[PDB]
């Protein structure tokens, strides 16, 4: 149960990590529309 | 009930917590007055 | 006694961690992954001087 | 003025009058918190519990 | 004098635009009182001028500076009213064997056995053995002449008062309300724009203790205590010992 | 003493009845804040001193 | 006499080929003693001059402060912690620190408030010795005497530079005396007034070469 | 210097607005100016040299050190069986009986020998130390400090913009763990615990486990 819940804590911390990081990674530049 | 040099003001206290019901109204009245500008 | 548990279904621990390798996946993931960002942080825009958002 | 405004709940129970307790021996009744819990594994131990 | 910043860089007299003019602070602000209605002879020439005068009692420049010899004088006394009335009593409150650091019964503590204590912090503490009748003596006397000093305007020519330049002579010339040539041993007045900031400072000093020390006097005859007492046992228990608590304290 | 306060607060809803209605009145009425300031400002520290009047008043009672 | 080339020296009469080169005799305190050569540079010695005299500086504040507290409680005041070595566990004390003996004074509890108050307050004035701060901007990083010398014994520089060779002298005492108080602390384990008195008590066995087996290595 | 915000005239100072003028050899030229050298040790522009290619050095050992320091405490306290994970007592594991097992395994290193220890050190350490020195096989010719090459595999010293920016970061994550490295050796010796200890006991309680806690130990008599 144990290899069960280290392998869910990787695999929901990366994409929780991907979910944080990528709004941190220019997402407001990410539009069609220019000022 | 209030202290009771104060308890004939009771009925002034029992309309107070109405009354910023009608305060939004009052922004209704004022739009209305001014015609919806 | 009859089975074997994990016995964490009320303790409480931060962010569920009751063997410390668990608490090592979660920085190993967040810092394996800061670092991937960090890195690729030259692509981003050098958002430097005070004017430098979406702004409106 | 969040801070500070929180600095005064901190002082009412400590210094002005103290605060209602309902877990205190010999029945629920306003108690001076003398001794608040400053440890921050308690403290932050909160914050990462789950919900 | 050349004044480098207190915490960084630039530090001094920034702006007297606050203090003189017609831009400065007054009493109300802007949106409720306009600068039309800033009465005539209150302009931006002395320090600490909010235009306040709502009753008249100000009429042309040469009978406001007259009640500016009145106003200073009963602040710098205010302010050597103030620190002699709560230090007493603080010290005597910690552990100090003043006897009397109370403001309101200093004097009916010392009659007839005398010995008004004295505290001369931090250096210990003096037995006083001047009698009543010599308190009387001395401070007439020695007050006396500095109130005339201030009329005729001549100090005698020896300079023994605790003086940092030893100038053996008379200054006649001097400013009334500023005789700035031996009153100041530190000195702190060569820069006449950062004086005239300093004595801004002085005013607000002084119209604070004015104001507190006539706190002093109403809450003491009020509550019985002296104002230490007052603002230990505020500071203790804020909403059970006000105004409002003291009042009215013979009914419960 | 219970009847001065009663007519101190009394006079303080009338007194707050005048602010309610005159003072947005005499704000938005065009250079009526000019014309109608020292009104309002004898009208505000009535308000006020009727409020610390009836204060102490409770402190004897 | 203390300046030129005709000045006194630190070996005196045999010192004649004993100075170094650059130590001319411009600078107070100058006897010539640069044994191994540390001030050789300007630059350095220009800074060695600034490390002396500040050190000077607190010794003479130092070695006076951890004394008069010994005396006076030899005069009968209660410090609760006289000695100066001890008189810094005195605010962990049981009615704190106060000042000479009276609870009136300072009665300080906390030690990191004291700590933080003096972090704030020697950081701006250690900080206003170097840039310039409210009592001078540009004066000598030495000697700034506009707002510091208020009696005015910057005056006549012929007796000022005197008054500068005996600032150092007290100074360079003060500084010998200073790590005096600490050895004779870590090796006696008293008051350097208590030192005073059983030296002049009995001068024969009460020195130092009656400690001098107590740092013995025994194994 | 380039515009580089950490060289020239307008550099942060280690007294920052308090500071005045830095020494006029201190030009804001080499990683880590903030203009600290009121002792003057550095007026001499040889030794100055050697005083940079020594801080450095230092360095590069105590963010070595510091990191070595806490890395078999922090794994001790969670349950990995070292002989000692402290730090200051992790020489003597090889005067235990079962000698010295890395990360506390049987069947690693196992080393029994002290002096096998120091005569492979010796051999070792003084084959490249006098690397660093001149020559050696993976440089021959390049800088004392920053030769590169093979120590940079990864190519992040190639701008030179980027390099005399990570020069900064190298040297005050350098001076910060010999400041570290230092508190490591004066709170072992003051409170004889480990440091991960150390940091627990005054998180458990800020107010009393402080280092006034010992300011009375070193007390005569
Ligand atoms: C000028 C300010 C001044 C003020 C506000 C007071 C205030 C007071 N004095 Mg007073 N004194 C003042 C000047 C002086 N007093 C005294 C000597 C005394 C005595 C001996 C007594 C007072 C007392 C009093 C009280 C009388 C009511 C009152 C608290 C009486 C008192 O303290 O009763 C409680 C009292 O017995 N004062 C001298 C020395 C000549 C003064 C010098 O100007
Ligand atoms: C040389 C004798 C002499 C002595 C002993 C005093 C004594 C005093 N004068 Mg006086 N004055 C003297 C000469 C003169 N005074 C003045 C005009 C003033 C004014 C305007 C004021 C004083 C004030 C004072 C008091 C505090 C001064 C101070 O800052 O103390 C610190 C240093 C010692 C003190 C009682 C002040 C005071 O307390 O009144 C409220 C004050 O405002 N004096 C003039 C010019 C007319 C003088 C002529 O030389
Ligand atoms: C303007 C405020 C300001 C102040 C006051 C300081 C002060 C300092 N900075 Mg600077 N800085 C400041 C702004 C800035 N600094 C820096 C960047 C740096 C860096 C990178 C460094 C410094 C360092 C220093 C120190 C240099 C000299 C020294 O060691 O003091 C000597 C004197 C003391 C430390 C006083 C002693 C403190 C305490 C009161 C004594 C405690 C007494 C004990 C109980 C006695 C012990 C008992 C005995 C028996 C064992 C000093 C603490 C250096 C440092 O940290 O070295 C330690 C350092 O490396 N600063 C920046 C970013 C640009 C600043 C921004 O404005
Ligand atoms: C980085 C260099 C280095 C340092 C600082 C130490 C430090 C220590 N070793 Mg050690 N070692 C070091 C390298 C090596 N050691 C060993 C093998 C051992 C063994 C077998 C043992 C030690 C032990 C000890 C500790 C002695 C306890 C003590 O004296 O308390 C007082 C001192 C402190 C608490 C720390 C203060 C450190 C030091 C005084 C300041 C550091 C600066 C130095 C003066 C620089 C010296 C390094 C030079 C040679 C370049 C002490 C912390 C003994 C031990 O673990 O006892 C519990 C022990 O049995 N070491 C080898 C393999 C040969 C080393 C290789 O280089
Ligand atoms: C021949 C093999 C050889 C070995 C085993 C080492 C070993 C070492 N050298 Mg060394 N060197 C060697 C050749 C050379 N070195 C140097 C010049 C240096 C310098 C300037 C430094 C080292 C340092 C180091 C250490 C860290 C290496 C590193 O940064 O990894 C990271 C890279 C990839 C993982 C390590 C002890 C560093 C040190 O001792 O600080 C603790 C250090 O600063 N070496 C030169 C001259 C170009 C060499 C020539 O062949
Ligand atoms: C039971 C325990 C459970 C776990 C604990 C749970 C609680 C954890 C909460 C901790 C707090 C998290 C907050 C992180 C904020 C991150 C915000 C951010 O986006 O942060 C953004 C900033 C960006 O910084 C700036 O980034 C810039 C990017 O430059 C790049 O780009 C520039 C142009 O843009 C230039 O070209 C430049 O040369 C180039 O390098 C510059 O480099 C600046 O120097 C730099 O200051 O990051 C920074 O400040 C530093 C960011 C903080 C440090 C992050 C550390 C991560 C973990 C490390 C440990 C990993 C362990 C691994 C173990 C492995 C073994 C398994
Ligand atoms: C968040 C609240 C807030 C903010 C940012 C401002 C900001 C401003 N007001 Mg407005 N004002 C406020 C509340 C506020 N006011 C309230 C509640 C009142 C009713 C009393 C007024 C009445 C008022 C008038 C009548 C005038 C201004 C004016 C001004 C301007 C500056 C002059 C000044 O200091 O005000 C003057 C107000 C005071 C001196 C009140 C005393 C405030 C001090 C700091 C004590 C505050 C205590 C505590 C920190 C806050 C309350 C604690 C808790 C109850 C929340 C400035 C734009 C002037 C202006 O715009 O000129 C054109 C002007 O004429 N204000
Ligand atoms: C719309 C908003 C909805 C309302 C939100 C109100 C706030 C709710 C969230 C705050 C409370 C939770 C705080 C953190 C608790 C915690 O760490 O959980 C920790 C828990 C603990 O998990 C369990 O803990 C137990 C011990 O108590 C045992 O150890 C169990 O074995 C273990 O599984 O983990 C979870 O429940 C799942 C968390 C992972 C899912 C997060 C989704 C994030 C999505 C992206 C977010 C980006 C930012
Ligand atoms: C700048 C200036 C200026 C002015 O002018 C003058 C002055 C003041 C003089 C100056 C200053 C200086 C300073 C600050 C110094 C300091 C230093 C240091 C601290 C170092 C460290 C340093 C430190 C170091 C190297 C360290 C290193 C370490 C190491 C390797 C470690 C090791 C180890 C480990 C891992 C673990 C094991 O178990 C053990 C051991 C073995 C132990
Ligand atoms: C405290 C107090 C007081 C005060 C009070 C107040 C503050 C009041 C206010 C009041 C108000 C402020 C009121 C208002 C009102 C309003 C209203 C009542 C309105 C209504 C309306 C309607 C009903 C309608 C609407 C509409 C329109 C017009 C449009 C849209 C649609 C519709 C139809 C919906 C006093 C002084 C008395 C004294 C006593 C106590
Ligand atoms: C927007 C700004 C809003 C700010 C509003 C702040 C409101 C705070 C409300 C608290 C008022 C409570 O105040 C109240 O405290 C104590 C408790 O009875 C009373 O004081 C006394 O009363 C009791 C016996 O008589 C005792 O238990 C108290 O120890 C004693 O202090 C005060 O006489 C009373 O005034």
């Amino acid at each position: 149960m144990l290899t069960l819940k280290i392998f869910v804590y990787t695999v929901v911390t990366f994409f929780v990590c991907l979910f944080i990081f990528g709004f941190l990674s220019n997402d407001p530049a990410r539009n069609p529309g220019k000022n | 009930k209030l202290p009771e040099a104060y308890a004939p003001f009771a009925p002034i206290v029992d309309v107070l917590p109405v009354i910023p019901v009608f305060f939004i109204l009052l922004a209704f009245v004022w739009q209305a007055a001014v015609s919806f500008r | 006694l009859v089975d074997e548990r994990m016995n964490g279904d009320g303790t409480g621990r931060p962010f569920g961690v009751n063997d410390p390798v668990l608490g090592w996946v979660l920085l190993g993931v967040f810092g394996t992954m800061w670092a991937i960002w960090f890195i690729g942080q030259k692509d981003l825009g050098d958002f430097e001087d005070a004017d430098d958002g979406l702004k409106l | 003025m969040l801070g500070l405004g929180a600095w005064l709940l901190v002082w009412k129970a400590m210094y002005f009058g103290g605060v209602y307790d309902t877990w205190a021996p010999g029945g629920g009744d306003v108690r001076v918190i003398t001794n608040p819990t400053t440890n921050a594994a308690v403290i932050f131990g909160y914050l990462v519990k789950s919900p | 004098k050349a004044t480098r910043g207190w915490l960084g860089g630039q530090g001094g007299a920034a702006d007297l635009d606050k203090w003189y003019g017609p831009d400065r602070k007054l009493f109300l602000p802007s949106g409720l009182y306009d600068r039309s209605e800033i009465p005539e002879y209150l302009n931006g020439e002395l320090a600490g001028d909010y235009g306040y005068d709502p009753l008249g009692l100000g009429k042309d420049p040469e009978t406001v500076a007259k009640y500016r010899e009145n106003e200073l004088l009963h602040a710098r006394w205010a302010m050597l009213a103030a620190a002699g009335i709560l230090i007493p009593e603080g010290l005597q409150a910690n552990g100090a064997n003043i006897k009397g650091g109370t403001w309101f019964e200093t004097g009916a503590e010392m009659l007839n056995g005398g010995t008004l204590n004295y505290f001369a912090v931090p250096w210990g503490i003096v037995s006083n053995p001047l009698p009543l009748f010599a308190v009387i003596a001395v401070e007439v006397g020695l007050m006396g002449a500095v109130e005339f000093y201030r009329r005729n305007g001549t100090g005698p020519a020896g300079y023994s008062p605790g003086i940092g330049k030893f100038d053996s002579s008379v200054f006649d010339g001097l400013d009334p309300l500023y005789p700035g040539g031996p009153f100041d041993p530190l000195g702190l007045a060569d820069d006449p724009e950062v004086l005239q900031e300093l004595k801004v400072k002085e005013i607000k000093n002084g119209r604070l203790a004015m104001v507190s020390v006539l706190g002093f006097a109403v809450q003491s005859y009020v509550t019985g205590e002296g104002p230490y007492a007052n603002w230990t046992k505020h500071v203790a228990d804020p909403f059970g010992y006000n105004l409002l608590t003291v009042l009215g304290a013979e009914e419960r | 003493m219970t009847s001065i306060l009663q007519v101190a607060l009394l006079a303080l809803i009338f007194v707050s009845f005048a602010l309610v209605v005159g003072v947005p009145v005499v704000f938005a009425t065009p250079n009526g804040w000019t014309d109608n300031k020292g009104a309002v400002f004898s009208g505000l520290s009535l308000w006020l001193l009727l409020v610390f009047v009836v204060g102490i008043l409770n402190s004897f009672v | 006499e203390f300046y030129g080339p005709n000045r006194a020296k630190w070996l005196g009469p045999y010192s004649e080929n004993a100075t170094p080169a650059y130590l001319t005799g411009e600078f107070p305190g100058d006897y010539g003693w640069d044994t191994a050569g540390l001030s050789a540079d300007p630059e350095t010695f220009k800074r060695y001059r600034e490390l002396e005299l500040i050190h000077a500086r607190w010794a003479m504040l130092g070695a006076l402060g951890c004394i008069t507290p010994e005396l006076l409680a030899k005069s009968g005041t209660q410090f609760g912690e006289a000695v100066w070595f001890k008189a810094g566990a005195q605010i962990f004390s049981e009615g704190g620190l106060d000042y000479l003996g009276n609870p009136s004074l300072v009665h300080a509890q906390n030690i990191v408030a004291t700590l933080a108050v003096q972090v704030i307050l020697m950081g701006l004035v250690e900080g206003y010795r170097v840039n310039g701060g409210p009592a001078g901007e540009g004066l000598d990083p030495l000697y700034p005497g506009e707002s510091f010398d208020p009696l005015g014994l910057a005056d006549d520089p012929d007796t000022f530079a005197e008054l500068k060779v005996k600032e150092i002298k007290n100074g360079r005492l003060a500084m010998f005396s200073m790590f005096g108080f600490f050895v004779q602390a870590i090796v006696t384990g008293k008051g350097p007034i208590q030192n005073l008195d059983d030296h002049l008590s009995n001068p024969t066995v009460n020195n130092a070469f009656a400690f001098a087996t107590k740092f013995t290595p025994s194994a």
